[PDB]
């Protein structure tokens, strides 16, 4: 199952709550689970919902809970690896209600999909980016040390997508390494690319 | 299967594995490499020479060594955490497979050592900070730019607080008007109190 | 202890009562969900000085305090947390006071102005070496 | 795959062959004391006057082989590769057969200390936990309050950090339920065929 | 629990019939309550037209005295035996106890709320996060091919300069090594419940 | 450079401390509050023993006298 | 036998320097080895411990009373007056170490207790202003004062003010009323 190999405890007590409740409250839940998985604040759209549909809070944490690890181990899994038939037989084996099951299956699959896929492929950065990259080309002409340098440089500054930045000076010989550097780590980035498509993928 | 001195749950495999490599010592020289991890446990030390020397027997490489003190640490200090038994750790060590003369050897040193060794785990447990000492100084005010006459004490704090053994204290130091003080010190009375109602 | 017995108990049931209740993922918290799992904010602890009326208030302080010009005690802070702080420093200072030798003090003032006036009786690189070589 | 040995790099090996195997050896075993401990120019120019040539010439010779030592350990070249890119050199089977053997004797460390220069990410160290209950306030006199105190321990640049923190039971259980999903990665097939793969 | 002769004395005035009547008294305890809870620092809290005959200086010290009790009691976790205890001290009637009695019970769940929410507390951990690469090569060393996670707690407070997030790498042993001990912990919580 | 907006003093004795029962030493405690550009406002405060308050006070003395006859 | 038996007073005025020593001034690494070893040793190290504790015990005693002649020398002859006591001679010793010390040691417990800044310093000079970028002509002279803080154990920090001839004099006006402060305290008591 999408779910692992023991059922979490949250998905077991959310299927047994499931029926009790009305299609028209489940339906309202579920567009607050997935506009919170697009990052969307709902606290106090959800407590309005609450006590509109007399759900005590104890019930209500119990119901998003199970909704959230449901969908969240879904949509995690490419469409070669959840597909919409096994997809509604497994969420049976949960004894889910059939006409709530179509509801699942249209978010996971339907045109809301892409928007989510777009939110988690986000989550996979740790470290930070280049956020924007400037420079100036100098020649010295004349310094305390030197009545004619005329040796050049490049200043160099980085803002990165932290906040932070940092200006600083790349001497000719150390930007020849950093270019070296760079083409290189691109070789052998499609090389590994043609690794993966010539034995992972068969 | 559950073990009492890993804590009701079933033996992790890295201990089941290099309880094998135990019985490769003779039980005279088990014993007293216990006694060498069993005095770092308790604050004493380590003698990494005495423990290389007599390990020798054996013929350990320094990958059998480091497994040999990683699980005697374990297994002692798992057992003081549980107050585990001497009796009870020999028998459920033996179901490990620990050969019987080994199994009595290293549960006679735990059985000398297991209350020094609960009263130094409990001063080495979690702490978030701990206050190393207290000074202060009592002033009289005669008169200011301010008020033109004062007449009133006040009270000025430093406090050492240590964030971790062998460590400076950090100084904590503050002034109050003798109203802040006074009300400090009756608040922490009514602390006390309670504290001394649990222990 | 049956003191300490009935604390114990009383702690285990709370953390079933914890235990038995699924995280909540953040932006979906309830206000009672946001206290249990930590991401309601609290307030610091923050006294600020009332003025309080006196009963034994005569002449001109009292006809300030018998004025709208000396709001009612509680009223005089704009938060509740920090209205509840005040009050709760205000009458604990009002207890250290009420719950606490003259030639003593005297003797002791005499003694501090005496070192008082015991005290005060005393009054009674090729740029620099261009600079060190060429324009020193 | 092979060596790309630059004209330099060559013109600095091909001191090797103009003396003795036994002094290859002895430049063998400096080179390798060099990357284990650091470089000590002093002996260059005892060599040199031993040997009647330059310090320069010890020292271009010496460094010379440390970078075949250390370039071949950093691929893990083959022995038949080796050999392959050593052969372009023109000196005899001897030498050849020296330095073959001087790399299978180091390449193993050599990569331990080569292990070290990579990006210095922070990393995890160890973890402490307390549970405790808050019972009182300045406030509320009479709570019960759960929680678990973390204390958690990081390496970078080894310098180590501690950060002090909390949780509730219900995220407490929710964090092992993520990691456990973690290291239920590794078992997946996918996972599986990479390790299989890409090697 | 402790109150200042103050605090006596305000209730001592609130106790007599001639000072203050029923209808004052009621007044002036809910004006207590509303001034304690209520958002708006409602200056006018006290101008209501049947408190206008009290002298202000004995109105404003009974409304102080009042409130103060109202947060000890609140505090302390009075229970109605506690109350009446003290009241009936103070020379109160039957039915003045018992109209003391039920603005109290009708607040306590909103004045404990207050109480409760006083305080500062560690960083709360709210949410974690993972990562799984397979390390290739290095500018100084190929053939790598070992799995390092990456790993992201979110925490969730201010009451201290803090930054939310905190961002570690975990070899397969670091990984295993930080569950086992987070399901220690795990352990220990299930114990506890057995008291 | 800085610029003085306002000077403060208190006189006090020193009573007692945890070390010493006696300490009984007067000392003149002085705030200062200054201007930085752009009229960032600061404050410093430092004491002085009565010794030092006679020679600070001494000095500024001079300084009148001799800015009259610069 | 033991050091408290031995009438070594050079001996004697040594260990109670490095009683001071660690005691008040706060050096670090003193300890009741060295002490024995250099002063005394052939007396036995259990032996010398009672005579370090005791004279420890007496001589915070002595610095926190800040004792005068008549104090030290009765809370001494105390001492000398039971089993065990301290001889006269020794005390004779005691007495001559802290005459000259208590004004050290005086001192250093003043540091001690001090955590706010001090004053470590003044400097002052006088300049002509003469001309400017823009004020081709200027001729009111200005103070320039320095001014040196630093807490117990730290680096010292330094302010620099400026001053013109009025504020110079609102200033020494601020001082004379700290003065004339002082002046009525003491006067008070007539």
């Amino acid at each position: 199952s999408f779910l692992g190999a023991q059922l979490p405890p949250e998905v077991a007590a959310m299927a047994r709550l499931l029926g009790d409740l009305d299609r028209s409250t489940f339906r309202k839940l579920l567009k607050f689970v997935v506009s919170s998985l697009q990052g969307e604040d709902c606290r106090e759209a959800v407590q309005r919902l609450g006590v509109s549909a007399n759900l005590p809070e104890e019930q209500l944490g119990a119901l998003l809970a199970g909704m959230h690890t449901l969908l969240q181990q879904a949509l995690r899994l490419p469409p070669t690896s959840l597909k919409p038939d096994t997809f509604r037989d497994q969420l049976q084996e949960l004894c889910i209600p059939q006409d709530l099951v179509g509801d699942l299956a249209s978010v996971v699959f339907g045109s809301q999909r892409p928007l989510l896929d777009s939110v988690a492929q986000q989550q996979g950065a740790w470290l930070p980016h280049v956020a924007d990259f400037r420079w100036r080309v100098d020649v010295a002409i004349s310094t305390s040390a030197l009545a004619r340098s005329l040796q050049p440089s490049v200043l160099m500054q980085l803002k990165l997508s932290d906040g932070s930045a940092y200006r600083f000076e790349v001497p000719t010989a150390k930007f020849q390494e950093l270019r070296y550097s760079v083409a290189l780590v691109l070789k052998e980035m499609a090389d590994l690319e043609k690794r993966c498509e010539r034995r992972l993928q068969d | 299967m559950r073990f009492r001195f890993c804590g009701d749950l079933d033996c992790p495999d890295w201990v089941l594995a290099e309880i094998s490599t135990l019985a490769k010592m003779s039980s005279v020289k088990l014993r007293l490499l216990c006694s060498q991890v069993l005095k770092e446990l308790l604050g004493q030390g380590i003698d990494y020479e005495k423990i290389l020397k007599l390990t020798a027997d054996a013929k350990f490489e320094s990958g059998d060594v480091k497994a040999t003190v990683a699980v005697l640490s374990f297994i002692l200090s798992s057992a003081a955490k549980h107050s585990v038994d001497g009796e009870s750790l020999s028998s459920e060590l033996q179901q490990l497979g620990l050969p019987k003369e080994h199994a009595a050897s290293l549960c006679r040193c735990y059985e000398e050592k297991q209350s020094p060794l609960q009263k130094h785990l409990r001063v080495c447990s979690l702490r978030m900070n701990r206050l190393a000492g207290v000074g202060w100084r009592v002033d009289y005010t005669l008169s200011s730019s301010l008020l033109q006459s004062v007449e009133e004490p006040m009270v000025h704090l430093r406090l050492e607080v240590a964030a971790a053994p062998g460590t400076p204290a950090q100084p904590v130091a503050m002034s109050l008007s003798a109203d802040k003080f006074q009300v400090l010190l009756a608040e922490l009375k009514q602390a006390q109190t309670l504290m001394s109602s649990l222990g | 202890a049956g003191d300490s017995a009935i604390l114990l108990r009383a702690i285990g049931s709370q953390i079933r009562d914890q235990l038995a209740l699924p995280w909540v993922p953040p932006h979906l918290r309830t206000p009672k969900l946001q206290h249990l799992q930590g991401s309601a904010l609290q307030k610091p602890f923050h006294a600020s000085r009332l003025v309080v009326p006196e009963l034994s208030s005569r002449g001109e302080p009292r006809e300030f305090q018998a004025s709208p010009l000396l709001l009612p005690v509680p009223t005089q802070v704009p938060q509740p947390v920090g209205r509840v702080a005040s009050l709760l420093e205000h009458h604990a200072l009002q207890l250290c006071q009420q719950t606490g030798t003259r030639a003593q003090r005297q003797r002791l003032q005499k003694q501090l102005t005496e070192h008082l006036r015991q005290s005060w009786g005393l009054l009674g690189s090729r740029f620099t070496h261009s600079e060190k070589f060429t324009f020193h | 795959m092979l060596l790309e040995l630059s004209e330099e790099h060559k013109e600095h090996l091909a001191f090797l062959p103009q003396v003795d195997s036994a002094v290859v050896a002895e430049f063998g075993r400096i080179a390798v004391e060099f990357l284990r401990r650091g470089a000590n120019p002093k002996i260059y120019e005892g060599a040199a006057r031993k040997l009647n040539v330059s310090s320069d010439t010890v020292q271009h010779g010496v460094e010379g082989l440390t970078y075949l030592l250390t370039e071949s350990s950093k691929l893990m070249i083959s022995e038949l590769d080796f050999q392959d890119s050593v052969f372009v050199l023109g000196f005899s089977e001897e030498l050849n057969k020296l330095l073959l053997q001087l790399y299978l004797d180091n390449r193993k460390e050599i990569r331990t200390i080569l292990s070290e220069l990579a990006p210095s990410l922070p990393s995890y160290h160890n973890l402490e936990w307390r549970l405790d209950v808050q019972l009182a306030s300045r406030s509320l006199r009479q709570q019960i309050k759960p929680a678990v105190t973390i204390k958690l321990h990081l390496n970078q640049n080894g310098d180590h950090n501690t950060k002090v923190l909390q949780t509730d039971p219900a995220t407490l259980l929710h964090l092992v339920q993520q990691l456990e999903q973690a290291l239920e990665e590794m078992k997946t097939n996918h996972c599986r065929r990479v390790v299989r793969n890409i090697k | 629990m402790e109150l200042s002769e103050s605090v006596q004395k305000g209730f001592q005035m609130l106790a007599d019939p001639r000072s203050f009547d029923s209808n004052a008294f009621t007044l002036l305890l809910r004006a207590a309550f509303q001034s304690l809870l209520d958002a708006q620092a409602d200056e006018a809290v006290l101008d209501h037209p049947d408190l206008k005959h009290i002298d202000p200086v004995v109105l404003k010290h009974c409304h102080a005295a009042a409130a103060t009790y109202i947060l000890e009691a609140g505090k302390h976790r009075a229970d109605k035996s506690t109350l009446s205890t003290y009241l009936e001290d103070c020379k109160f009637d039957r039915e003045r106890i018992e109209l003391f009695c039920t603005e109290y019970q009708n607040n306590k769940n909103s004045l404990e709320i207050l109480l409760g929410s006083i305080g500062r507390s560690l960083p709360h951990i709210t949410d974690v996060s993972w990562r799984l690469e397979y390390q290739i090569k290095t500018n100084q060393l190929h053939r790598m091919y070992r799995p390092a996670y990456l790993v992201t707690l979110s925490v969730q407070n201010t009451d201290s300069p803090s930054y939310p997030e905190i961002s570690f790498s975990c070899s397969m042993e670091q990984l295993q090594d930080l569950v086992g001990k987070l399901k220690d912990a795990s352990k220990s919580l299930e114990r506890a419940t057995q008291l | 450079t800085n610029q003085l907006v306002d000077f403060q003093w208190k006189l006090g004795m020193a009573v007692s401390s945890d070390t010493c029962r006696s300490l009984k030493y007067p000392y003149v405690a002085v705030m200062l509050k200054v201007a930085d550009h752009s009229g960032q406002v600061k404050t410093k405060c430092f004491e002085m023993t009565i010794p030092q308050f006679q020679n600070f006070y001494r000095q500024f003395k001079e300084i009148a006298a001799v800015i009259e006859t610069v | 036998m033991a050091a408290g038996e031995l009438e070594g007073g050079k001996p004697l005025s040594g260990l109670l320097n490095a009683l001071a020593q660690d005691t008040f001034h706060g050096y670090p690494g003193i300890t009741e080895e060295l002490l024995r070893s250099q002063l005394y040793p052939e007396v036995p190290p259990e032996e010398f411990r009672p005579f370090l504790a005791k004279m420890r015990g007496i001589l915070k005693s002595i610095a926190s009373a800040d004792m005068d002649f008549n104090q030290l020398e009765a809370f001494l002859t105390a001492q000398t007056k039971k089993q065990g006591g301290i001889t006269s001679d020794q005390a004779a010793v005691i007495s001559k170490f802290w005459k000259s010390h208590k004004t050290k040691i005086r001192e250093s417990l003043m540091n001690q207790s001090r955590w706010n800044s001090g004053l470590r310093g003044l400097s002052w000079r006088v300049d002509g202003k003469s001309q400017s970028r823009h004020s081709a002509q200027i001729h009111t002279p200005v103070a320039i004062i320095e001014l040196e803080l630093g807490k117990y154990g730290q680096e010292s920090e330094f302010l620099c003010l400026e001053f013109d001839e009025v504020k110079v004099n609102q200033i020494l006006k601020t001082l004379s009323e700290v003065e004339e402060s002082i002046s009525t305290l003491i006067s008070q008591p007539n």
